[PDB]
């Protein structure tokens, strides 16, 4: 992962490019009671 | 043309929040690219640190410039020789030997000042102002959430100098292991919301055995600081004991938890000794 | 080893590279702010 994706000064649409923080992983339980509801 | 309508207070606070988390993502996209070239910046600059030592150690003759090498190379702390190593900040200022990492850096400082403020943020500035010259604004929350806004664009430093003592690097061979341990701190969060009972308990308890158990508490004390949940234990502490205080101290054997995490913390690490002595009182 | 060497280096580089640097933005945002307008009402300023 860099900072500009072009040779360019152009910096791209906020948001969108690789990430690889880590994160909490998403998870819902079908309606124990762990999680959340799932949706779609 | 959302932004361009004649939108309501209401509705101008919820994009501001949108603008906010376009602005943070854009600050941890920012954070990755450091992180990047900090980690083959610092991987040049450890191979060529370790070859320069061991030619210094080569030379036949010991002599005071030799013995101020063995200071400047082994005796000096791992921070006191990065903060040697990045001294040449200013133009020539007592440089280490390499000189291509130098220039390196400097083209890298340099382009991470272009990504940051020295098109987004002319944009959300330039509709920052025109919203407040349009009409007196009656919500103090709207008006607080548009100036940190406006200050936030007008200043992209202050998020890398907010940010960086709370970033921090994990090998890819822990990677499930730091995720479990996130996940554990997430839930200790969630539960500190919610008021106090049995049930509560018995989670917290399970959380901070879970902590105890993940091998990332013993091997980054450094990590565990900066994540910083020796204060949120310290928050549940006084939760707990703020009646008792007074009387009828409730949760003892939490309590008690409480008591064997914060000395654990505090033995694994000399710094955390230090950072723990701030509640002393 | 190379994770705390990175991390060595992250923390260097803020208290070196990015704490140092002084942009002069003060004079330019105020007069900004306290420009009126076009449209009187409050200025973004005084409010």
């Amino acid at each position: 992962i860099t900072l500009f994706p072009d040779e360019n000064k152009k910096h791209g649409l906020p948001g969108i490019g690789l990430s690889t923080s880590l994160r909490p992983r998403m998870r819902f339980s079908s309606p124990c009671y762990q999680y959340s509801p799932e949706f779609p | 043309g959302l932004l361009q309508m004649k939108l309501p207070e209401p509705v101008k606070l919820q994009m501001c929040l949108l603008l906010q988390y376009l602005c943070d993502c854009q600050v941890r996209h920012r954070i990755e690219a450091i992180v990047a070239f900090s980690d083959d910046f610092v991987a040049k600059l450890q191979d060529n640190q370790r070859f320069r030592y061991n030619e210094v150690m080569q030379a036949l003759n010991m002599s005071a410039a030799l013995t101020a090498r063995k200071t400047r190379e082994f005796r000096s702390p791992p921070q006191e020789q990065i903060n040697m190593l990045l001294n040449f900040k200013d133009d020539k200022s007592e440089c280490p030997c390499p000189e291509e990492i130098r220039d390196q850096l400097l083209d890298f400082h340099e382009d991470l000042m272009t990504h940051c403020g020295i098109s987004l943020q002319q944009l959300i500035s330039e509709t920052m102002v025109r919203w407040a010259q349009e009409s007196v604004i009656e919500d103090p929350e709207l008006v607080r959430a548009m100036f940190v806004l406006l200050h936030r664009q007008y200043d992209g430093i202050g998020g890398l100098v907010r940010a960086l003592p709370k970033t921090y690097t994990i090998n890819g061979v822990s990677v499930e292991d730091t995720i479990n341990l996130l996940a554990s701190l997430g839930q200790i969060r969630s539960l500190l919301s919610v008021r106090m009972g049995k049930e509560e308990e018995k989670l917290m308890i399970r959380g901070l055995g879970d902590i105890m158990n993940n091998k990332v508490f013993y091997q980054h004390p450094n990590l565990m600081r900066a994540l910083g949940m020796h204060e949120t234990v310290m928050e549940v502490m006084v939760n707990v004991l703020g009646g008792g205080e007074s009387k009828e101290i409730t949760f003892p054997k939490m309590v008690a938890n409480c008591c064997r995490f914060l000395c654990y913390f505090c033995r694994i690490s000399r710094q955390n000794q230090k950072a723990m002595f701030d509640h002393l009182s | 080893p190379r994770h705390r060497a990175v991390n060595l280096f992250l923390q260097g580089y803020e208290k070196s590279w990015i704490e140092t640097e002084e942009h002069y933005f003060e004079d330019k945002l105020i007069e900004d702010l306290a420009k009126p307008g076009a449209e009187k009402r409050v200025d973004p300023l005084h409010q």
